């Protein structure tokens, strides 16, 4: 584990210090369908024509990125995503920019968003939730060792692959930080109390977010919800969580230690680190090496209608990929 | 029930990130 991580950091740092750049071009891809939408961009299913491979292409409108003050955050995403390498992260295959847009081509996960299946099915059994949670635990162990904070864990950002395993995607708020950082970012339901209270925070906020995810996966709703974000933040800072009666003894206990406002007590943030989580009773049945190696049978496996099947994704209004004849925001995105 | 309150809430759809 410690040896694997050391070698992993060696691989990462080389790519981190000399990022790949301009490794493709738009018209090497056939744009097939919009798989999802964001405030400054969208993700499309595309086919790489020279290989016939299907990919997910994140298209970011440079002007919109600038307007939402996400320049540095978008540079973080691309710089981190091109450097990392882990089974449960969507691999960044290519990146490039043109006059109007930034492009990040990643591995296509045809199983769709966890969000979709979690909402439809209602909730996951504890073994089902545990299976996904373990992959997140390992992914955060990997990311955090690289001094990376993830900062946007949620079902919407957890893609299911052909084998039913998780691919963490969307690194817009990912940041390589040693020490505290301060940006107010994330999704309201998943914000740690630190973030809400403007304290300045560290990777512990990812472990709190793990608590929210596990809860939501197992309960079918998150531990803090309301109609408006303000109401949600009040609940998060309150220091109170109720568990459904069907939650096991062990699960309740894992959640109390994950969803812990006290940093000195929050699991993942103690001297023993992520092993407080790994060695917890709720994870007793979990074979961590087996999960990393993907030799564990997935509780749910998506329907294989074929390559580039999008039936596990919702339908979004398709929209032009317009490329201006003038270069926009050249200086801002120079290093992309 | 809590499930009923969630499903009746305006935040069962995809949740956007926050910023500033
Ligand atoms: N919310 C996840 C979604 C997304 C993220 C960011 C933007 Cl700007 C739009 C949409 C998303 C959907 C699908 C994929 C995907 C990656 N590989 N296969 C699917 C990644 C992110």
């Amino acid at each position: 584990v410690k040896e694997f991580l050391a070698k992993a950091k060696e691989d990462f740092l080389k790519k981190w210090e000399n990022p790949a750049q301009n490794t493709a071009h738009l018209d090497q891809f056939e744009r097939i369908k919009t798989l999802g939408t964001g405030s400054f961009g969208r993700v499309m299913l595309v086919k790489h024509m020279e290989t016939g491979n299907h990919y997910a292409m994140k298209i970011l409108d440079k002007q919109k990125v600038v307007k939402l003050k996400q320049i540095e955050h978008t540079l973080n995403e691309k710089r981190i995503l091109q450097a990392v390498n882990f089974p449960f992260l969507t691999k960044l295959e290519f990146s490039f920019k043109d006059n109007s847009n930034l492009y990040m081509v990643m591995e296509y996960a045809p199983g769709g968003e966890m969000f979709s299946h979690l909402r439809r099915i209602g909730r996951f059994s504890e073994p089902h939730a545990r299976f996904y949670a373990a992959q997140i635990v390992l992914t955060f162990e990997y990311l955090h060792s690289l001094d990376l904070i993830y900062r946007d864990l949620k079902p919407e950002n957890l893609m299911i692959d052909q084998q039913g395993y998780i691919k963490v995607t969307d690194f817009g708020f990912a940041k390589r930080v040693k020490g505290r950082t301060w940006t107010l970012c994330g999704t309201p339901e998943y914000l740690a109390p630190e973030i809400i209270l403007s304290k300045g925070y560290n990777k512990a906020v990812d472990w709190w977010a793990l608590g929210v995810l596990i809860y939501e996966m197992a309960a079918g709703y998150p531990p803090f919800f309301a109609d408006q974000p303000i109401q949600i933040y009040e609940k998060i800072v309150s220091g109170k969580v109720r568990f459904p009666s069907h939650f096991s003894s062990d699960l309740k206990d894992l959640l109390r230690n994950l969803l812990q406002v006290d940093l000195t007590k929050r699991f993942g943030n103690l001297k023993n680190g992520v092993n407080d989580i790994k060695n917890h009773k709720w994870f007793a049945t979990t074979d961590w090496i087996a999960i990393y190696q993907r030799k564990v049978e997935a509780p749910f496996i998506p329907k294989f209608k074929g390559p580039g099947d999008t039936s596990n994704f919702d339908d979004y209004e398709e929209e032009e990929i317009r490329v201006s004849i003038n270069e926009k925001c050249g200086k801002e995105f120079s290093e992309f | 029930t809590t499930y009923a309150d969630f499903i009746a809430s305006g935040r069962t759809g995809r949740r956007n990130a926050i910023h500033d």
